């Protein structure tokens, strides 16, 4: 799989060594080159998976992943560059080296074929973006959101290591293969309870589980927009990956070892479902419906059955693509009037009507409209969660119903009722973002046309 | 066809539109009336119904007090 | 199009109700002085209306006189 | 009781104004200046559509076992049946109770 | 239904656009002689609505009232049904009563 | 189509028509610059009357606060007219 | 909506809302003209019955009985004009509403038809230019040292001047814009 | 004479039935005029940067920011725990936790020993 | 209705109970009761697909009326003789239903005043 490790690798020199007016229009032809190039990933098989050599392996459940991944950055880099016109020829290209290495690391993390290699990478991609989040944030807070997002990972990554060395040390290899095919069970002791929570809690914390998520709006909000695209859309899928690729060992001890989690991630759905009903920030309420759609993939993968797998897959993948346009657009109306308050300015659809369609595509399918991939995951997870328990379908239902309003609260806040007298620095809106919003809506229904491709291996 | 304002006079009618109302009310009350004449019994019934108190008891069969 | 307001002289509150008004509050000493101003809603093309019954029975005339000669055509076409 | 001198004034020269400004809104008759069969309805929006539907349901989709179902139509005392000519007998000397 | 429902209501919205956009039924006057065809077409379809025999709403109203009081059903919801249909004329003549009948009482710019 | 395009004569003609017909004022004294209080001998109730009556004529409210300003006809069709935007 | 409010209300301003209001209430209740004539003379006696209360404190206690006794019989669904605040078109239009800064950010291609409209509006644009200092000088020289007391505005008084003020009053986008 | 009207939390007392403002003082009287004055001179200075032609962008108001920032940054800064704080908190975040454990505890444990039994009425659950 | 007024005011131990009916044999009262008899087979309301609540003793003439309604398409008011006949002979199994109800209710007043008397009797 060099084929597409090593073109990245030559974007960095391609961007070092190119002209000081010439960068970004190198970077994207190229990144949308190699996404076009990892789109062949997705070819795969119905037994085994694509096994490249003794370090890669390509299953169905990281080639949508990659194929996001590398589709995703282009869309960083041309939301990217508006803000950063002033900046130096040397800032940006560090900027876009950034980026590069973080793309870099994703896709060597999403197809280590052994497990501490795996842990490397996923935990190498901290630096990157802590480092855009502490030095190209906008405000006094990035440094501390920056301490937030880092601690919190750590804190449940290292138990992980140790717990991961020890399995070599008992079973010979960390190998995801010989560790599926020479499973054994787990049984019941505090040992192995311990043993348990280390392999779960990084993964949980990455999600992030309700009560562990602090750290998230502070990263969220505080980070540029490439930042928060890359947070939203690609980072919070490492621990749902993470889970579903351990939960392999953890058996029958799941069984019983579920229900905290499960009970935290059902209500703390609810509660962040009822928070974004009262925001006074708009990326703030993104963040929150973020948290509420990992807890429904929480569950789902906590649940282990395969509609549950595949409700989840597919979750992940609409939940990106849809929290990246709702990131995007809330950042042109920051560009415009330089304030995050949704309550500042009002009447955006008499002002700009495109941008309107645009918000109201984006707020659809985030509330699960039919039959967009967003209510398929969700569906599933439904289902699964009813032949779980049948009482769970009070609780996801209650989401249901929350979910939209504020949903549709935000539009009609933003769109709706009549403009700012006072605000009359509205231009119209430029070719980019119309593009930025056009390429981030169309895969979502062209996946909807297609639904087999992000359902992942129980398909 | 041009309308203007009458300002405290009843409003300029044309004939077409009168006829055009006559002619409907008076098509409603003839399929009223004619539907009345062709099918009465869909209003007022059409079998009888029975009284049971006038039913002997022979016919439903019930011994006279004695067994 | 062009058309000016009618003459203000000949609104009258007599003839109307507006005068059983006048004369309820004559007893007591009171008086109405706006009666003319509401006297265009009595006066011309206004002046009557049906009432519910007879509005039910728009059509009934034209429709019961069509119902009839039909009736008699087909009292008459049997016959054959 | 009423406006004050001062606010007659203010209200006079507002209504000038704006009665100036409204007057302004109206437009030159050269205003506008834009720079440089009977039954095909039925033909485009009616036979292409259902030539195009007729041509994929009898020819891809009825290719496939039971993607088109019709529930089996009605058989009554007396008909014949199209294929095999069976006559269905009558129906068992009805009491007449007429 | 979906017939004499939505032909009702576009009578109400001729009857709201003839008078610059009012919709209350007290400051609508005489309308029985200044708007023939909406108040036939109103009366039509109100007396269909009713129940009327031999028009629309009687074909299927009357059959349902008929089955319902021929059933092994709740007396109560039985009761209610039979109010209902009684309310439904009760509000049908107060539309006609108030919009149709009577003296102007709408602007004097006709 | 809907309704003209009102204009400065018509408001004050039906302003004009509509005082006439008040009992309480006389014809051939009643003028486009005379005072309701001081010209024609009217108390606030009088006042408050014609308000509701020109409120009627023309289908749109006049809030209390720009209403109790009004004193003479004149009064009443510039504030008419700059409501509803009538230049000409 | 255009007369600058006061501190407060006096009595003859609340006795005549008050008088207003019931007004319209009954009217709600009497559909029938000549019926709501016969009961608006009855409701015009009982208010000027005591009109002639030199007593300020009988008078206000006779307002307190009739606001209770207008809340106790007030009409549930009183009529609204449908331009109120409370009709049935009260803010239909807003949505074609748009502010005149807009054009500003015209294309030249569109600006290229109505060049006269354009014409006077630079026209206007440069006499808010030139109005906008002596406006501000105005209002500095004619407000108190302990700044405005109320929202009144002064009218112009020089040679050609015009109300301080003025731009967002005059410039209404319109009541029926589009 | 007539019913009162008791006012309620989500149906107030109107104005014109408020007793407060019908029995007043001259201090009321200059209460309302140093409110009409406050009231003026904000009015005053929003219509100054409202009609200026050389101003362009957001006209930055203070009150706003002090809403949203009062709202999400100065909450822990005056938090104290108190029993009442402390209370509520426990209550709020960890009772609906257990009760719903204690809930789908108690129906998988049912549904489990109505399988283990062999009577739970499976047939066509391929799908899970 | 007067049965309701009649069973759930007054005695209620004589009226019959719909659901718990009939509660005597069905030839009791009746020397010999003839057993009904029924015209259609079960193959031809099979065929003509009924329905599950058409198929009583009544099938017969519901199956000519569907025969002469299809045969007759256009002209859709043709079929008047056919209607009536299956409507009259509901009408008919109705006024048996009616019946059975009569004879259920005198049954059990009969029986019920006579075991009453026969222990009024054996208490004397
Ligand atoms: C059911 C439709 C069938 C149509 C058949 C063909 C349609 C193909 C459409 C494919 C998607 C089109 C792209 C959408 C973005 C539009 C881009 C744009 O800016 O246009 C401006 C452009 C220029 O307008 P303008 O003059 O500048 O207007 C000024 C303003 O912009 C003001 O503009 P505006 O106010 O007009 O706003 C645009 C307009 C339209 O824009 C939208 O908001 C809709 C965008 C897509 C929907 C997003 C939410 C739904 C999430 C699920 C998506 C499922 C997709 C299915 C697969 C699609 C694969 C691409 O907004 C709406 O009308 C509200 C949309 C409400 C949708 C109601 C139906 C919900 C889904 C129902 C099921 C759909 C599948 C049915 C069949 C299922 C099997 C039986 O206008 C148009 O191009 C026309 C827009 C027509 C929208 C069609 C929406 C219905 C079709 C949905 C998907 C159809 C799938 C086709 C494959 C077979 C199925
Ligand atoms: C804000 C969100 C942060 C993340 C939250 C994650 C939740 C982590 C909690 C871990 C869940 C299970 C842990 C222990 C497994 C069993 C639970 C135990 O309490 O139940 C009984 C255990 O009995 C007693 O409770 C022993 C435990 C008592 C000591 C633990 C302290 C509990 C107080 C709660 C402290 C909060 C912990 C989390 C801090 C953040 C079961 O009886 P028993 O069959 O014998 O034990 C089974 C194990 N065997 C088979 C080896 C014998
Ligand atoms: C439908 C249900 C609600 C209807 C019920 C309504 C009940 C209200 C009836 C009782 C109200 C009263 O009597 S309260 C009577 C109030 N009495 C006074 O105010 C005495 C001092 N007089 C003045 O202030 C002025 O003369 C003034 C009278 C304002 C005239 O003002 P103008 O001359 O300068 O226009």
């Amino acid at each position: 799989m060099l084929k597409i490790i090593i073109p990245t690798t030559m974007l960095l020199p391609m961007t070092w060594m190119s002209k000081h007016n010439m960068i970004w229009i190198n970077a994207t032809v190229h990144s949308l080159l190699i996404s076009l190039i990892s789109l062949s990933l997705l070819n795969q098989l119905g037994e085994n998976s694509l096994n490249f050599s003794l370090t890669f392996f390509s299953d169905s459940l990281s080639a949508p992943l990659l194929v996001l991944t590398t589709w995703l950055l282009p869309l960083m880099l041309m939301a990217s560059q508006s803000h950063l016109s002033k900046e130096t020829t040397t800032r940006k290209k560090l900027y876009i080296t950034m980026l590069i290495l973080l793309q870099l690391f994703l896709i060597m993390t999403f197809t280590a074929t052994e497990l501490i290699l795996f842990y490397i990478l996923f935990e190498a991609t901290l630096v990157p973006t802590l480092i855009i989040i502490t030095r190209w944030g906008n405000q006094t807070e990035r440094l501390n959101a920056g301490l937030y997002f880092l601690f919190y990972t750590l804190a449940g990554s290292l138990p992980l290591l140790v717990a991961l060395v020890y399995i070599q040390n008992t079973t010979g290899s960390l190998n995801f293969l010989i560790i599926h095919y020479w499973s054994h069970p787990l049984s019941n002791s505090w040992s192995n309870i311990f043993m348990w929570l280390a392999c779960i809690m990084a993964f949980m914390v990455k999600m992030p589980l309700y009560g562990l998520h602090l750290w998230l709006p502070k990263a969220h909000v505080e980070a540029p927009i490439a930042g928060s695209m890359v947070l939203a859309a690609v980072l919070l899928k490492l621990g749902g990956y993470g889970m579903m690729r351990i939960t392999t060992i953890l058996n029958p001890l799941t069984n019983y070892m579920a229900y905290p989690f499960l009970m935290l991630s059902m209500w703390g759905m609810i509660m962040t479902s009822s928070i974004c009903l009262r925001q006074t920030d708009l990326k703030s309420l993104i963040a929150y419906s973020s948290v509420s759609h990992m807890a429904l993939v929480i569950v789902a993968i906590m649940i282990q059955t395969p509609w549950s797998f595949m409700g989840a897959t597919a979750l992940m993948i609409a939940h990106g693509l849809t929290s990246s346009m709702l990131f995007c657009l809330a950042n042109t109306n920051y560009e415009r009037v330089h304030s995050r308050t949704m309550i500042l300015a009002r009447g955006l659809q008499t002002l700009l009507p495109l941008m309107a369609t645009w918000w109201l595509v984006a707020s659809l399918t985030n509330l699960a409209l039919p039959p967009s991939i967003n209510l398929i995951g969700e569906l599933f997870i439904i289902t699964a969660s009813f032949s779980w328990s049948n009482i769970t379908i009070i609780l996801m239902g209650m989401n249901m119903m929350i979910t939209a309003l504020y949903s549709l609260y935000m539009l009609i806040t933003t769109q709706r009722g009549k403009y700012t007298h006072h605000i009359n620095n509205i231009k119209p809106s430029f070719t980019r973002e119309n593009a930025l919003m056009a390429l981030h809506i169309l895969p979502l229904l062209l996946l909807t046309l297609n639904p087999k491709m992000i359902l992942g291996p129980l398909y | 066809v041009h309308i203007e304002p009458r300002y405290r006079q009843f409003p300029q009618l044309t004939r077409s539109q009168l006829i055009q109302a006559e002619f409907f009310s008076a098509t409603m009350w003839f399929w009223i009336l004619w539907r009345f004449w062709h099918d009465s019994d869909a209003v007022l019934g059409h079998f009888p119904y029975p009284d049971p108190s006038q039913w002997t008891d022979e016919e439903l069969g019930i011994l006279p007090d004695d067994e | 199009s062009k058309m000016e307001l009618p003459d203000y002289k000949q609104w009258k509150i007599e003839g109307t109700p507006l005068e059983t008004v006048q004369e309820k509050l004559a007893a007591r000493g009171l008086r109405d002085p706006w009666g003319r101003n509401e006297a265009w809603r009595y006066s011309g093309g206004f002046a009557n209306n049906v009432s519910f019954v007879g509005a039910l029975l728009k059509g009934f005339k034209w429709g019961f006189a069509a119902f009839v000669v039909a009736v008699g055509a087909e009292y008459y076409l049997e016959s054959q | 009781s009423g406006y004050t001198p001062d606010e007659k004034l203010r209200l006079q020269q507002l209504r000038e104004l704006r009665r100036r400004w409204l007057k302004d809104q109206e437009l030159s008759p050269r205003e506008p200046v834009l720079p440089p069969r009977h039954s095909i309805f039925a033909v485009t929006h009616v036979l292409i559509p259902v030539w195009i539907i007729h041509y994929y349901l009898k020819y891809h989709v009825t290719a496939k076992p039971y993607t088109v179902v019709e529930r089996k139509p009605r058989i009554f005392p007396g008909d014949t049946i199209l294929e095999t000519g069976e006559v269905i007998p009558l129906m068992k000397e009805f009491p007449d109770q007429h | 239904h979906a017939f004499f429902k939505a032909m009702l209501f576009m009578c109400s919205g001729s009857i709201i656009h003839s008078l610059n956009d009012e919709q209350d039924i007290r400051k609508m006057g005489g309308l029985y002689k200044a708007m023939p065809f909406t108040t036939t077409a109103l009366i039509i379809g109100s007396l269909a609505l009713t129940g009327m025999p031999y028009l629309t709403g009687f074909y299927s109203k009357d059959l349902i009232i008929e089955a319902v009081n021929m059933s092994y059903t709740n007396a109560w919801a039985l009761l209610m049904t039979l109010i209902a249909t009684s309310l439904t004329a009760a509000y049908s003549t107060r539309i006609i009563f108030f919009a149709f009948l009577g003296k102007p009482r709408f602007p004097p710019l006709v | 189509s809907d309704a003209p395009p009102l204009t400065l004569e018509a408001i004050k003609d039906r302003v004009l028509y509509v005082l006439k017909l008040y009992d309480k004022i006389d014809p051939e004294k009643l003028s486009v610059n005379s005072h309701f209080m001081k010209d024609l001998g009217l108390d606030s109730l009088d006042q408050v009357e014609i308000i509701m009556a020109m409120e009627d004529e023309f289908g749109f409210e006049i809030p209390d606060i720009d209403a109790e300003k009004l004193m003479c006809p004149q009064e009443i069709v510039d504030y008419i007219a700059d409501k509803k935007d009538v230049y000409e | 909506a255009f007369s600058a409010p006061a501190a407060y209300l006096t009595h003859q301003q609340k006795v005549l809302r008050l008088y207003k209001r019931a007004l319209r209430h009954l009217e709600s209740w009497c559909v029938h003209r000549d019926k709501y004539r016969y009961f608006a003379c009855l409701m015009r006696a009982r208010f000027d019955e005591h009109k002639n209360e030199k007593d300020m404190v009988k008078a206000t206690q006779l307002l307190r009985q009739a606001e209770e006794e207008f809340w106790y019989g007030q009409h549930p669904q009183p009529y609204i004009f449908p331009e109120s605040p409370g009709g049935t078109s009260y803010e239909r239009y807003e949505c074609y509403k748009v502010p005149e800064w807009c054009l500003d950010d015209w294309h030249p291609s569109e600006k290229a038809m109505y060049p006269d409209y354009f014409a006077k509006r630079e026209q206007w644009k440069r006499l808010r230019r030139e109005s906008w200092e002596r406006e501000v000088k105005q209002l500095q020289e004619e407000t108190p040292p302990g700044g405005p007391r109320t929202e009144a505005l002064p009218p112009a008084r020089k040679e050609g001047d015009l109300p301080p003020l003025w731009w967002h009053i005059v410039t209404r986008p319109r009541e029926r814009p589009m | 004479s007539f019913p009162k009207y008791k006012p309620s939390r989500l149906a107030t007392l109107p104005a014109t039935l408020d007793p407060a403002e019908y029995d007043i003082s001259p201090e009321t009287r200059k209460a309302q005029a140093e409110r009409l004055a406050i009231r003026s001179r904000l009015k005053r200075e929003y219509l100054l940067q409202y009609n200026d032609p050389n101003r362009l962008g957001v006209i930055e108001d203070p009150a706003l920011i002090r809403w949203t920032y009062a709202r999400s940054a100065n909450i822990y800064p005056n938090f104290r725990p108190t029993p009442k704080t402390s209370l509520l908190g426990a209550l709020f975040g960890i009772g609906p936790l257990f009760f719903w454990y204690y809930v789908f505890k108690t129906d998988r444990d049912k549904k489990e020993k109505l399988i283990q039994e062999g009577k739970l009425d499976q047939t066509f659950n391929i799908s899970y | 209705g007067a049965h309701l007024a009649r069973r759930y005011l007054g005695d209620a131990s004589k009226e019959p109970d719909p659901l718990r009916m009939p509660t005597f044999p069905p030839d009791y009262g009746f020397p010999e009761r003839k057993e009904r008899e029924m015209v259609a087979t079960q193959q031809e309301m099979n065929d003509a697909q009924l329905m599950l609540q058409q198929r009583d003793y009544c099938a017969h003439y519901l199956i000519q009326l569907l025969k002469c309604k299809r045969d007759s398409f256009p002209n859709f008011l043709a079929c008047k003789h056919e209607q009536h006949d299956w409507d009259y002979c509901e009408h008919l199994d109705y006024v048996k239903r009616m019946k059975e109800f009569e004879r259920e209710r005198r049954l059990l007043q009969r029986k019920k005043r006579r075991e009453q008397r026969e222990a009024e009797m054996a208490r004397g």
